[PDB]
């Protein structure tokens, strides 16, 4: 239950946001360019 | 006139397919067991 | 899931079950002495006793 | 409806356009790659699991 519940909870930080705009990489990739978007992506690589 | 909702008043939040899990939203909702307004 | 595995175990259940009997059939057929040298055959009264 | 989601921020399910058709979504497989070696003082022979 343990390390189910740990598991689950690893995967729902994924949907966190950690102040982004959005919490998926591949919207926040797409309707951005990179010299603005790399701070963007940085805020979930810590996060995460 | 005065009457009480048992359980009504429930809805989709995001509109969105969900199934065999269990979600927890914050959306505007009618509260259960209170006070609904009854007109004839 | 999204980068998430999970490994199996080395020893399968069956390989644990058969770990368990020998031990069973070990400490039946032989009391103590198995875990110290070779199992030496002894009657399970003259074990118990 | 248009798409399922999971208890993460990525889609399960789509429904199609331009036919009103739904489809599931799962992901392709992955898994690590385990190299198998007897060690480079016998052999440099290698199994990949
Ligand atoms: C570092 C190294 O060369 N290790 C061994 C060596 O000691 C041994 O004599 C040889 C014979 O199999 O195999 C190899």
């Amino acid at each position: 239950n343990q390390n189910a519940q740990a598991l689950n909870t690893l995967v729902k930080q994924l949907s966190s946001n950690f102040g982004a705009i959005s919490s998926v990489l591949n919207d926040i990739l797409s309707r951005l360019d990179p010299p603005e978007a790399e701070v963007q992506i940085d805020r979930l690589i810590t996060g995460r | 006139a005065y009457t009480n909702s048992f359980t009504r008043g429930v809805y989709y939040p995001d509109k969105v397919f969900r199934s065999s899990v269990l979600h927890s939203t914050q959306d505007l909702f009618l509260p259960f067991f209170s006070n609904v307004t009854w007109f004839h | 899931f999204n980068g998430l595995t999970v490994l199996p175990p080395l020893l399968t259940d069956e390989m644990i079950a058969q770990y368990t009997s020998a031990l069973l059939a070990g400490t039946i057929t032989s009391g103590w002495t198995f875990g110290a040298g070779p199992a030496l055959q002894i009657p399970f009264p003259m074990q118990m006793a | 409806q248009q798409f399922g989601r999971d208890i993460a921020d990525t889609t399960d399910a789509v429904r199609d356009p331009q036919t009103l058709e739904i489809l599931d979504i799962t992901p392709c497989s992955f898994g690590g790659v385990s190299v198998i070696t007897p060690g480079t003082n016998t052999s440099n022979q290698v199994a990949v699991l």
